[PDB]
């Protein structure tokens, strides 16, 4: 059994009446769940047997289907409610989830401001240069750093991490993290972010020479 | 012959914890009391827990109790060692040892031992952060980066609390050597760049360090 | 509240074991079909494992069956998962979860989750050692550093085998980094630093790598 | 509890000696008391039990006995894989105890380390690391004690050891320490120094260089 469910990302106003949907490859009666997971968090249940709400779970969730079609309806997004949500069919010895459906608040394109940081003195005195990117503000989420040293595409040396939605502009922002030892930073001289995302309509390029 | 292998060492901060496990080969480990028993760096070897057939009793050195769990699982043969909280003193080779002999009595020796695992406590449990700063190059932005702490978390304020509009602390990363990793930004005015001063307060509850950064450009 | 635990997280290179235990509160496990859950960066759950009452049925993950196991011990609460020759794609957040509901069936959802450990598994199953030499200042010292590889062993020679006299080759001592160092050390007629000619020449063959170093005075 | 106690913690001899090592149990362990051998790196193997039984397939030139707190572990005539470490062990219903093990060594005459110290080589300080190494070389017993000196300050924390087997040729021991430093923390230091300890000495032996020179 596959279980696919649709959309990836859902965008919504507070407020609003959503739905998920999840689709089996074969036949899987009611034997379907629906789970909520905040980041950093444990899957909560909310409804079993494709539509029965666990207790407790608020009354604008509710599901319904049966066979190969299931649907989970949020009737008046509230914010809380703004999370990824996961089917699963699950059988007496084994599971197996849907792909997951992230569910974050609407609203305009925002291209990133892009700022890039070389190392500082003292860091790259104690032999480490970690070069920094800031993608800020952007919105939708999916954006991608690519980071090149004179020309050179890195691969493996750099890690990213993003903020939550924010809490007054519902934008996302993303810092990237290449680090370098002093020895194989003093190697080479442009060093240079490239951002691409749904609000920029050719890559963006931020770039400092060494020294 | 009998046979038996340890899975499970490697490298843990004093604190921390980390779990054993051992399977056997050719024989079946339900008629016997499973044991681990450990190699001090000095040579000696120390007994550390034991498990009695059917579980009736689990033994534990001084050393170790309320520290470690042993576990048996008769049916696909293992056994484990949960080992929490850990200390220096607990480096060392751990093996697992079946009591038992050519013919099995009230009362036998350690008859058949696994080659042994590697387990390595380092003897810190945290680590203060390194805070350097993100040099401002309209809207400008500056920030913080807090390198290679340990464990999480760090917070971070700016000017005190004062500066709260426009700040956004990521993350931590894991880096590929175990120690964490983030970093904290503000966007600002440009034409403040030359008379306000900005400052990250990074607070590590866990090892008790506080830095406070001041932020300038080059 | 019911409430479960996770422990035994970190970081592991790729082809290594880590086991994971899981532990409760608030419930006996012994009625419960127990589970091992992971959630992958993409964000995406997967089912790992699950064990039944009794431990009569153990089922995997077609992902990981034949390198992880699962055992369980209902006298102390404890859920187990071994996980061996460990992939980049098992670096996931592992979360036991227990089967159950309000009224027990023969099949229910998973309705009480742990908060998760973090694993990380790293790419590289080996790496090859840097070799340095160790420079002669009537007899003379002179050796190879060999530091910074994985796994073990690492050989070594001196002039591919013609300098045996002499010669001592260290025990590797695990580095708090996790990598392993030796030297390779021999002594030799100070008049001899002149016109003889001495190479190491180490092999790891775990990574592939073979060096020669020509060890001279400076 | 019962503590167990291997007389002697070294015992060295010849090839071909009669030995005979010592175990004692704080209180009577009546004949629950079993012998293991282990080899560096490899598993205790199970030679002796209940004071005398020899496990099948040992070889005869073992033997054991003893009763109440005394025990006695004898090998008649040692043969070259029998220079290992060997440990007694007293086996209750639950738990066991061992003693602190008995490394058997070829017997040879004392012979003092001689020293060497080597800076890092410059292709690994351009990468950042300075490792410094001392090298005690040919001695015997095997008990030394090495301190590193920066500028004359005596280290702690930084430095790891290993020691040698003894020497198929002339039995001795040799070990190394290795004083790990950052590039930069140890370019801001002049002196390195080890500093060697053993009973063969008659005073610490130092061995220094100075960074660039
Ligand atoms: O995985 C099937 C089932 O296993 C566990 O319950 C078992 C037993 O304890 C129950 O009394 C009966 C009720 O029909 O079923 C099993 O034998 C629980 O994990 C349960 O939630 C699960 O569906
Ligand atoms: O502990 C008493 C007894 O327990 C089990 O039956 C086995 O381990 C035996 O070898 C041992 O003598």
């Amino acid at each position: 059994v596959v279980m696919t469910q649709s959309p990836s990302t859902l965008s919504a106003s507070v407020g609003d009446t959503i739905t998920i949907t999840c689709r089996a490859s074969q036949s899987i009666e009611t034997w379907l769940a629906w789970y909520q997971q905040k980041p950093g968090k444990a899957p909560k249940l909310l409804i079993y047997k494709a539509s029965t709400l666990k207790t407790g779970v608020p009354s604008r969730f509710s599901g319904s289907g049966s066979g190969t079609e299931f649907t989970l309806t949020i009737s008046g997004l509230q914010f809380d409610d703004f999370a990824t949500y996961h089917c699963q069919h699950y059988a007496g010895y084994s599971a197996t989830f849907g792909q997951g459906t992230r569910v974050e608040i609407k609203r305009t394109v925002a291209a990133p401001s892009v700022f890039i940081f070389p190392p500082s003195d003292e860091q790259l005195k104690s032999g480490t240069a970690s070069v920094v990117c800031l993608l800020n503000n952007f919105y939708p989420r999916e954006a991608k750093v690519q980071w090149k040293v004179d020309n050179a595409l890195q691969s493996g040396n750099s890690q990213e991490s993003v903020t939550e939605q924010d809490s007054k502009d519902s934008t996302y922002s993303l810092s990237s993290t290449l680090t370098l030892s002093k020895a194989d930073y003093e190697k080479h001289k442009v060093y240079a972010c490239e951002v691409t995302h749904q609000g920029l309509s050719s890559p963006v390029t931020k770039s400092f020479n060494r020294g | 012959e009998v046979q038996l292998v340890e899975s499970g060492g490697g490298l843990v901060k004093a604190g921390g914890s980390l779990i054993l496990s051992c399977g056997v080969s050719n024989f079946r480990i339900s008629a016997h009391t499973m044991n681990w028993v450990r190699r001090v760096p000095g040579g000696g070897l120390e007994w550390v827990a034991s498990i009695s057939t059917s579980s009736t009793y689990r033994d534990y050195a001084d050393a170790v109790k309320g520290r470690f769990t042993v576990s048996r699982d008769d049916l696909e043969d293992f056994v484990y060692l949960q080992m929490h909280k850990m200390r220096v003193e607990d480096t060392a080779i751990y093996y697992c040892a079946r009591k038992g002999s050519d013919r099995l009595s009230d009362n036998d020796p350690f008859d058949a031992w696994g080659p042994g695992t590697v387990v390595t406590v380092s003897p810190a449990s945290t680590k203060g952060p390194s805070v350097f700063p993100l040099a401002p190059s309209g809207t400008a932005a500056l920030g913080c980066l807090v390198k290679d702490y340990f464990p999480e978390p760090v917070t971070v304020s700016w000017n005190s609390g004062a500066l709260t509009s426009g700040v956004h602390t990521f993350p931590a990363v894991l880096q590929s050597s175990g120690l964490y990793s983030l970093s904290s930004v503000v966007t600002v005015p440009s034409s403040s760049l030359g008379t306000q001063t900005y400052i990250c307060n990074v607070n590590h509850k866990p090892s008790n360090t506080k830095v406070d950064k001041k932020v300038e450009p080059k």
